[PDB]
DNA sequence: ATATCTGACACGTGCCTGGAGACTAGGGAGTAATCCCCTTGGCGGTTAAAACGCGGGGGACAGCGCGTACGTGCGTTTAAGCGGTGCTAGAGCTGTCTACGACCAATTGAGCGGCCTCGGCACCG
DNA sequence: CGGTGCCGAGGCCGCTCAATTGGTCGTAGACAGCTCTAGCACCGCTTAAACGCACGTACGCGCTGTCCCCCGCGTTTTAACCGCCAAGGGGATTACTCCCTAGTCTCCAGGCACGTGTCAGATAT
């Protein structure tokens, strides 16, 4: 078991694009692609949580990585949609 | 108002003459000022990330270095 | 009893991510559940919007499958995706 | 000692950083800190544009000169 | 014997061609050998540490690549 | 497809490698790899040589071009 | 307690020009810089050891990293230096 | 009972070394002892030589202090120390 | 114009191990309280840097004059992707056991914090 | 005509919590020992692609020369800096709940690795 997201850019695509396919080989690169940001986010945070002496990641935390990664509207965007689903997470059930 | 002008012709060109070229002709002061935003601008954006993240309001110097190693500038004396 | 993804009403499974994250935590990492959430809607929503080019690319090419060429030209279209992608594309 | 007048300097950090978040302040040292690097980062964009000028057989620069080192490096700006 | 040879003359000019410009004067095909003798020198001495460090005697992809990725030139799908 | 022929890179990488460690084996899909991020790296030495060239106001390439561009960017080799 | 390396400096720097002075500030960049190569090393031998699927830092990994940071004639010394610290310290009391 | 640095004869002090590493263990990380014997020695003999270029030029400059300038003009000389530092020096 | 043809792409299906709570549970971290250090306001000198004008003058800057360094274009090798063929040896994998890191004592002493006189420049007096 | 004292140096001592082992103890990786499939040789080969020669041509160097765009330099002038002054409010820091990761277990169900029809490039009638 070596992990892979291809069937939840599937879903996703699906989600948006229902009726388009997507080569394999793409498909990799896509995932490879989405990897590569997610450890950068994932190193990022770290680093900022030594950063203020911490230890503990929290959400707040990924945001700061995010905002700090991602350049003006697509920041803003990714910030509320960030804050939109954690909020729809925690007040709720 | 006229925030950008600050940055005078002399100055820059003594820096230009501290920067190992002599002869500036005349149309970069406006360039200089474009160019020195856009590079403030990015730093300064991430040094203000960093500053609220830590739920602070002002800005440290820990913070410029960090956006500076961010930007892989990176500077020395201060923190590392 | 629903999965945390499912619940939110993500696509993206937040366990394996909340787990990829305990693989680097420094002996002291505690994730946020919420970080956790907050990372997956991240990745969801940006890869929706890279999609979303790369799908524009291939109806206007006229193509129902996914090529290289493709998003290449779709992130030479955009500045910030190209921004994100400092690396070199395969093809 | 540096090159540009602090209280321009001062003006000018504030109004950036003010279309970011109002009210914020600054440990003047990380502003001094902060203007000797921008100084010194484009001194050494000027010295890349006396290069590329030399090699373009000419000694006076032109907004050109900038733009192709600023697309060469790498900001692309 | 003759090694850096073997990158023919019309192989960049097809290059050059694919890449952008289209008036390749001659004096160059020379300094192509040279700079791609460098770029190999550095990345090949890269992957070839990462091999040996895994006590192992041939290159792997993945070692290129993380080669790559040392240089700041990352290449996309088959580790990341 | 990609621009060089395979073998001659094969003799060359062989070459190269072998003034580090002899008899040294490679997996063939890394060696097309290499050889794939090779080339697009002098795709875009050659994109930057061309826009420094047409700087120079000239359409031809000279080596001073390749030599002001890699000192530019930072490599200084 | 914040730690420096500023007396190791010191010794070293007597060990080999034992009629030099050094002002603070320069040692402090020196102790700034220092810290930073470290960080360097530690970074890229943890993403060593993450690479051999592994877990565990040795001797043989701080030098795959250090190889792999040093150029040519600097890289051989440091090798051997390295290499003969090594011993000096195992096949020693 | 001896110092392991100055059980090898070596300056840097290993255990502090050790110490600095297991802050980055990824909380599996296990400091192989001679590691940091390693390490330490690297440290050394790579600012053994830093200082060296760097005393060149104060004597040459006829100065017994250590300036800025002077490391600055020293890296300045050299193409693998330049190397290893690729940042921006402080004046 | 279009069936087709192949792979290669979406559905359908057992067979896992990674997720969903329970609750400890212990602890990192929010949070209240202080406090006092640095960052703004803010006022005038000031003088030293910045426009402004004004010579002035020089280098650039595309305008000409100019053939052999660089695309065609066969024309001619010729080496190189193909095609197996081997092949084996290095690379994948697994028991095991064993050397190797966490731990708390001792402890201490080498490593943080004052201070000090040693010396340097340096004109102001 | 002057020789000299804040500021960093290296002892130098006083306080004190990171090495230093010792087994323990548990275990990650050497490491022996398998059973395999991709890098070399190891051949000749079609062709395309690399020289090569010849053609054949034009562009990166002279010239055009000047003139206004930029540099030096007074000439105001005006704002950066000082200097002060304050103050207060926000890092900073501390002591106190507490919620909030995680561990184990359950436990199971969506992923995973199969298969499988069907039709998008692709070809010719």
């Amino acid at each position: 078991r070596k992990e892979s997201y291809s069937i939840y850019v599937y879903k996703v695509l699906k989600q948006v694009h229902p009726d388009t396919g997507i080569s394999s080989k793409a498909m990799g690169i896509m995932n490879s692609f989405v990897n590569d940001i997610f450890e950068r986010i994932a190193g990022e945070a770290s680093r900022l949580a030594h950063y203020n002496k911490r230890s503990t990641i929290t959400s707040r935390e990924i945001q700061t990585a995010v905002r700090l990664l991602l350049p003006g509207e697509l920041a803003k965007h990714a910030v509320s949609e960030g804050t939109k689903a954690v909020t729809k997470y925690t007040s709720s059930k | 108002r006229d925030n950008i002008q600050g940055i005078t012709k002399p100055a820059i060109r003594r820096l230009a003459r501290r920067g190992g070229v002599k002869r500036i002709s005349g149309l970069i002061y406006e360039e200089t000022r474009g160019v020195l935003k856009v590079f403030l601008e990015n730093v300064i954006r991430d040094a203000v990330t960093y500053t609220e993240h830590a739920k602070r309001k002002t800005v440290t110097a820990m913070d410029v270095v960090y956006a500076l190693k961010r930007q892989g500038r990176t500077l020395y004396g201060f923190g590392g | 009893a629903v999965s945390r993804s499912q619940r939110a009403g993500l696509q993206f499974p937040v366990g394996r991510i909340h787990r990829h994250l305990k693989t680097r935590t420094t002996s002291h990492g505690r994730v946020g559940a919420t970080a956790a959430v907050y990372s997956a809607a991240i990745l969801e929503y940006l890869t929706a919007e890279v999609l979303e080019l790369a799908g524009n690319a291939s109806k206007d090419l006229k193509v129902k499958r996914i090529t290289p060429r493709h998003l290449q030209l779709a992130i030479r279209g955009d500045e910030e995706l190209d921004s994100l992608i400092k690396a070199t594309i395969a093809g | 000692e540096l090159l540009i007048r602090k209280l321009p300097f001062q003006r000018l950090v504030r109004e950036i950083a003010q279309d970011f978040k109002t009210d914020l302040r600054f440990q003047s040292s990380a502003v001094m800190a902060l203007q000797e690097a921008c100084e010194a980062y484009l001194v050494g964009l000027f010295e890349d544009t006396n290069l590329c000028a030399i090699h373009a057989k000419r000694v006076t620069i032109m907004p050109k000169d900038i733009q192709l080192a600023r697309r060469i490096r790498g900001e692309r700006a």
